[PDB]
């Protein structure tokens, strides 16, 4: 499974 | 930065003339992922081709295959015909089977 | 033994032609298992090995709905990354990202990864002890300082220890028959006169899984690094792979030389030497 949406750049 | 695709056409068994077999081109290393990608048969281009979903390998560079169900002779030529934005004018490799 | 769980995750603009395409690919080891693409009729989390097909709808939608919030918040860092970069709105760029797990045999974390990069230049990556970032330039400090602030790595270091080991360990056992076997390489050596004076020895690894083989020439013994012509590991289509490494040799010393090959799927590394 994938990590959860991560923040902006 | 830009990087110019590899390329390899082959096939996925062994080529026996008259057995139905998959041909190959797998292009790889480059660098945007937008590619231009044919198989030729004879110089001309074969149809319902299809091709992996976009990754890409340790150093960012994209990699993709394209294949298609085909059945080698002696007769009939086959290729692979590559664009990509680092190319001038597009690629063609030819498919050899001891290759 | 050891196994890796990746995930891939490619976002492009296009200036000119719509919003940045965004396009995510997940492994375990060299197979692909899940898929995404912005550009899809209908984009959504889906399946690319029968294995993960068992998965219940809580699955398909908690991934599904990742994808759609990291479509829209790439083609955010795409924008700020042109800013940081002072480019024009006019050029395409890309961003990637990969990140995820290694174990070792018996399941537990060997270490974690992310990485990312713009327009194929590393720009961030997170330390391998889960905890700090190394940033690429001037630009990729900007983030780094957003993500301290937002506590990204202690969020990255949650998810590897925890989820991203449980849940390849999951995969692992529910692909057991495949993931978990190692397919040997059929080798051979063919020979294909160049001239009277030299031909190419060519020593053929067909079928393989997983991608990782070693093919070397020897002369007398001795690696032919420097003279071995050796492509690059390619996909057959049907899981598994194909190399070659090719030397040339002068006419009648073909018996000098001997084609070496190391595979996990391999009782015993295979030494082949061509047979007239």
């Amino acid at each position: 499974v994938q990590q959860e949406s991560s923040f902006v750049m | 930065i830009q990087r110019t695709p590899k390329i390899q056409v082959y096939s996925r068994h062994p080529a026996e003339n008259g057995k139905s077999n998959f041909l190959n081109c797998y292009v790889s290393g480059f660098h945007p992922s937008d590619i231009e990608v044919d198989l030729l048969k004879n110089g001309e281009r074969i149809e319902k081709v299809e091709h992996s979903d976009l990754s890409f390998s340790k150093d960012w560079s994209f990699y993709l295959l394209y294949y298609t169900e085909f059945t080698p002779t002696e007769k009939d030529e086959y290729a692979c015909r590559v664009n990509h934005v680092t190319l001038s004018q597009p690629k063609i490799v030819k498919w050899d089977r001891d290759m | 033994g050891s196994h890796s769980m990746r995930y891939f995750y490619t976002a492009m603009s296009r200036p000119g032609r719509g919003e940045p395409r965004f396009i995510a690919v997940g492994y375990v080891d060299d197979t692909q298992f899940v898929r995404f693409d912005s550009d899809a009729a209908s984009p959504r989390m889906a399946p690319r090995a029968p294995w993960i097909e068992q998965e219940g709808p809580e699955y398909w939608d908690r991934e599904t709905q990742i994808s759609k919030t990291n479509t829209q918040t790439y083609r955010e860092s795409l924008r700020n990354l042109r800013g940081y970069y002072n480019q024009s709105e006019a050029g395409s760029h890309t961003l990637q990202r990969m990140y995820g797990c290694d174990v070792g045999p018996d399941g537990r974390l060997l270490r974690g990864h992310d990485q990312s990069a713009y327009d194929g230049k590393d720009y961030i990556a997170l330390n391998e002890d889960l905890s700090s970032w190394t940033a690429a330039d001037t630009a990729a400090q900007i983030t780094q300082r957003k993500w301290e602030a937002a506590r990204e790595a202690e969020q990255w270091r949650a998810y590897l220890e925890g989820l991203c080991v449980e849940w390849l360990r999951r995969y692992l056992e529910n692909g057991k028959e495949t993931l978990q076997r190692a397919d040997p390489p059929k080798t051979h050596v063919t020979h294909h006169p160049i001239s009277d004076h030299e031909a190419t020895l060519r020593c053929w690894a067909l079928g393989f899984y997983p991608a990782e083989i070693t093919l070397t020439w020897q002369r007398d013994g001795e690696d032919q690094t420097q003279d071995t012509e050796l492509v690059e590991t390619r996909p057959a289509g049907d899981r598994t792979f194909q190399k070659w490494a090719a030397v040339v040799v002068p006419s009648g010393e073909e018996q000098r030389y001997t084609c070496h090959v190391q595979h996990e799927g391999l009782p015993k590394p295979l030494t082949l030497r061509w047979e007239p």
